RNA sequence: AGAGUUAAAUUAUAACUAAGCUGUAAAAAGCCCUAGUUAAAAUAAAAUAACCCACGAAAGUGACUCUAAUAAUCCUGACACACGAUAGCUAGGACCCAAACUGGGAUUAGAUACCCCACUAUGCCUAGCCCUAAACCCAAAUAGUUACAUAACAAAACUA
């Protein structure tokens, strides 16, 4: 049981399935799960948006929708509706550092979505754009 | 009269030199429930654990075989103006007087 | 008057001094198979002396090499090549646990 | 010994009427600098694949 | 060799790197510098995605052209290559082997410092 | 951007265990320095504040690596003490 | 202004023989044509002491210093009316005359007929 | 290993700027800090929401599903025990570690000489 | 000091999906020409390497390449000469982003403050000024010593 966590680029010759389908086929799923909000977008290979869901579509509030809870019941609905257009498999791509990171991966597979690859997305700017100032002058 | 630097320059310490992986004879002076204090002779005592195989063959007064890995372990650290010393001797055992 | 006393020489039990993984050797900005064995497959970060394990002039000669690679355009930025990622390790650092 | 040895790599430089047979001589040649090192310090090579 | 040209090249046919080639060369030579040799790295894949001459591209032919030029036309001949729709991303640096590889010593052992603090008792 | 994509920071998960992917990906972040860095750069600093910062991280990582150094000089001597009652 | 020749056959590559039995190719390459400014202030420096020297061989000497010193003023000078805005170039300059001045005046102070 | 310390303070042989700047003086001390206390944190969550899936599909009952109610049980008994058993092994044993009242009295064996 | 280049992020700009996005301890305001994904110039800055301590007289400098180049056969020495962070002024250009000020939203008895949103001068480039800092490492420059000797703290005491 040879098993090595790095993706399977497509430039190698190697043969792992899921569900019929290579690894260059399955849907992405971009969790951005941010300090007030996490929001989880079900595409296609071809880029095509199948499910969307977030915390504020799932009838939150203001600090409602900034707790774990919010990101497990958007991944949960995000499920759901990705199941509804008949999924299996799904790579995870987060994007950015929040309270509701691990919650709305989990999420997924408490609505019925197989994790196969988690891939962390997180914007780096090399010292890019000044952000804002620091808070408690 | 024999001189302090004649009988230092053939004494087995100045022979032996480095004390880096050399192998030396030593004799067990006290015994504890899984240390053991080998007298190797030099400046201080080493300690030892009891290996798993003839475990109950060594007693007071047994003599072994150790490969000396430091002479004296002493160190410096932050703010110390001199060494630490360790008050013993780095060594590893091997044999029991294998003769 | 004493013949045994010592006398003020070189040691002579000096050991040699710890060399670098590239002591002696030609650092070149073309090797992206060498310059990818100190960058993270993951991430892509330059590891640093307590990584590596180079003595003064190889670290900072590879890292110059590395950035100027990363913009020449022979090696990416962003992770490590795949075809360099089966290469033996270098490093001291281990990930998975 | 500098100029003996310059002497010797003015033959091989590439010229005008070098130039054609150069380019498909490096068309075809292709060249790599990759080898990696190990722990013990000993570089290897990929051309042995 | 004094200066080296990392040229990549757009990934095209065969007689077409050819005449690309031969034209980079005559450029280079009439610019007053003697190209020592030409050395070919292979096509390979692009680590990044390169947008150059309004195009995208994803593949390129490394080749090496090490040279001896004079130190004026060092610019010329970068905005030469800059305007050429078949050149990704040009690239004239200094040759490495004019560089003469020094003494790497070794890990000299560096003693912890000492003295900087008074004698005072805390 | 211009690199390919599920390439870098990707972890495959085995046997569908996602938990310890997770906690996988999450030791590749914090040995990396990512999480560091992306918690900095939520807000600005300035440079009169990073040079103070990485002073006292050298300081403290200095006093830990030679209190970590000693402590492990002086394991030999935690075992039992042979000489009680002289 | 001098006028050094691009294929002057630099110094490093000047004194040793069969220099000139060597095709054109060699000679460009080992000529000032090919060599930097550094090869270039060398030889104008070895030309200014074989001219207003009288012992090349001295270079500890005063006139020599001054001589060392004003091939990097013209060379500072030469900078300068490149670069307007260059400000350490400008403070070398300005300290290299001081200097200059300061062993001009050591110099007639000494041997006025050498400071002539 | 250790990061250099030489030519990092501020001393009057240092003649460069100091890179360092200690906030307390660079001694080492005759005793480690105390562990600060590792917060608890919840526990069973997911025994939790699993039962509380049961409650939110079956309009909350318990007779329609038993083992999503028993397994939270076991779970809140489990970390019962964990809670208490463990807060006295893990004070007693550290493993590789040492407690730190017994490093403590260590380095007071061997303590440092900041003075003399 | 000049010339050339951009790896990540961000944005003007188009296409699919949703009614929400941002926002805090909690809210409100603001934006729903909004948000997520796929492509995308210009401008600004230059992750890890840096646990490195190098260059420069100082201020200051660490994305890459090329050119010029870093005084003194080396004492101290101004009110003379030349520089001199950020902030500010003038003329032109640029403006993603951040933000003085300002206008709204919270808390406050009051809040013309700390919390949130929008925006300006400004931070950017060229040329010309202003010549100020906790310009501090609060320890002057040049060649030295570990002799006598701890007001206290701090970076030990001192010579010509
Ligand atoms: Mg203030
Ligand atoms: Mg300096
Ligand atoms: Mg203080
Ligand atoms: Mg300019
Ligand atoms: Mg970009
Ligand atoms: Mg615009
Ligand atoms: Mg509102
Ligand atoms: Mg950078
Ligand atoms: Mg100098
Ligand atoms: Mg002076
Ligand atoms: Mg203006
Ligand atoms: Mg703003
Ligand atoms: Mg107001
Ligand atoms: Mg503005
Ligand atoms: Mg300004
Ligand atoms: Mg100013
Ligand atoms: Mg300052
Ligand atoms: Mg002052
Ligand atoms: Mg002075
Ligand atoms: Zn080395």
């Amino acid at each position: 049981s040879s098993f090595s966590i790095y993706p399977p680029i497509p430039g190698q010759e190697n043969s792992l399935r899921w569900a019929g389908k290579k690894f260059e086929e399955i849907p992405i799923a971009h969790i951005k799960a941010s300090y007030n909000n996490t929001q989880i977008q079900v595409v296609s290979a071809a880029h095509q948006p199948l499910a969307h869901a977030s915390c504020g579509t799932e009838g939150f509030r203001n600090a409602k929708k900034g707790t774990g809870i919010a990101a497990q019941t958007a991944g949960i609905a995000a499920a759901a509706k990705a199941t509804g257009k008949g999924v299996t498999h799904v790579r995870v791509v987060v994007k950015g550092l929040g309270p509701g990171r691990l919650s709305a991966i989990k999420g997924l597979t408490m609505g019925g979505l197989e994790v196969i690859s988690i891939t962390d997305n997180t914007p780096i700017p090399h010292n890019g754009c000044r952000p804002r100032k620091a808070r408690r002058l | 009269v024999e001189s302090f630097a004649s009988m230092l320059r053939h004494s087995p310490l100045t022979q032996m030199g480095p004390a880096k992986n050399k192998l030396v004879i030593g004799q067990i002076f006290h015994i504890v429930e899984d240390d053991l204090y080998i007298d190797f002779g030099g400046k201080f005592h080493c300690v030892c654990k009891r290996p798993e195989v003839d475990g109950e063959k060594y007693q007071k007064g047994t003599r072994v075989r150790l490969r000396l890995l430091d002479l004296e372990l002493t160190s410096r650290f932050l703010g110390a103006t001199t060494d630490t010393t360790i008050l013993e001797a780095d060594a590893v055992l091997l044999g029991l007087q294998e003769s | 008057s004493n013949e045994d006393l010592p006398v003020p020489m070189e040691n002579p039990y000096k050991e040699p001094l710890k060399k670098c993984i590239l002591c002696e050797k030609h650092v070149d900005y073309k090797n992206v198979q060498l310059l990818s064995q100190f960058i993270s497959p993951f991430t892509g970060c330059i590891y640093g002396r307590h990584i590596t394990g180079l003595c003064g002039k190889k670290q900072k000669e590879i890292t110059k090499a590395i950035k100027r690679a990363q913009i020449l355009g022979f090696m990416p930025v962003t992770y490590k090549d795949p075809a360099y990622l089966k290469d033996p390790k270098v490093c001291n650092i281990k990930y998975r646990e | 010994q500098e100029v003996l040895q310059l002497q010797e790599e003015a033959k091989t430089f590439i010229t005008r009427e070098n130039l054609e047979a150069r380019v498909e001589e490096a068309l075809d040649s292709p060249k790599s600098y990759n080898w990696a090192i190990t722990r013990e310090g000993l570089v290897v090579r990929p051309q042995q694949k | 060799p004094r200066y080296e040209l990392a040229l990549i090249l757009k990934a095209m046919q065969r007689p077409e790197t050819a005449a690309a080639l031969k034209r980079t060369l005559e450029a280079l030579m009439d610019r007053g510098a003697v190209v020592r040799n030409l050395e070919n790295l292979g096509e390979r894949m692009l680590p990044y995605k390169i947008s150059a001459h309004n195009q995208r591209h994803s593949r390129g032919g490394y080749f090496l052209v090490d040279f001896y030029a004079p130190a004026t036309t060092v610019e010329s001949m970068m905005e030469h290559l800059s305007r050429d729709i078949d050149v990704i991303r040009p690239n004239i640096v200094k040759h490495p082997l004019t560089q003469e590889v020094k003494e790497c010593e070794g890990i000299v052992p560096v003693p912890l410092e000492e003295k900087l603090y008074s004698t005072k008792k805390r | 951007a211009n690199h390919l994509k599920f390439i870098a920071r990707t972890v495959m998960v085995q046997e569908g265990n996602v938990e310890g992917a997770y906690r996988t990906l999450n030791r590749i972040l914090t040995m990396d320095g990512l999480i560091e860095d992306i918690k900095r750069r939520r807000y600005y600093e300035k440079p009169c504040r990073r040079r103070q910062r990485e002073s006292y991280e050298t300081c403290r990582r200095i006093y830990n690596m030679e209190m970590a150094r000693k402590i492990n000089f002086l394991m030999r001597k935690n075992r039992a003490d042979p000489w009680q009652g002289c | 202004q001098d006028d050094p020749p691009p294929s002057m056959l630099l110094l490093d590559y000047q004194n040793v023989p069969g220099i000139h039995k060597v095709d054109d190719v060699v000679k460009r390459l080992l000529s000032l044509e090919m060599a930097n400014q550094k090869e270039k202030l060398k030889i104008k420096k070895m030309q200014l002491m074989n001219k207003v020297l009288e012992n090349p061989e001295d270079t500890s000497s005063l006139e020599a210093r001054i001589v060392a010193l004003t091939v990097k003023i013209r060379n500072y000078e030469e900078h300068m009316q490149k670069h307007r805005k260059d400000k350490a170039h400008k403070r070398f300059l300005l300290m290299s005359i001081d200097q200059r001045k300061k062993m001009l005046k050591n110099l007639r102070e000494t041997n006025y007929a050498v400071f002539e | 290993a250790t990061p250099s310390l030489r030519g990092r303070l501020a001393r009057l042989g240092n003649p460069r700027r100091p890179i360092l700047k200690p906030n307390k003086p660079l001694i080492l001390a005759n005793h480690v800090g105390e562990r600060r206390r590792e917060k608890g944190e919840a526990t069973c969550i997911t025994e939790m929401s699993v039962m509380m899936a049961c409650w939110k599909q079956n309009e909350f009952r318990d007779e329609a599903c038993r083992k999503e109610i028993q397994d939270f049980f076991d779970c809140a008994s489990r970390a019962e025990a964990a809670r208490k058993m463990r807060s006295i092994q893990e004070n007693l044993g550290e493993l590789g570690s040492l407690p730190p009242k017994k490093l403590n009295k260590l380095l007071h064996r061997f303590p440092n000489k900041p003075h003399v």
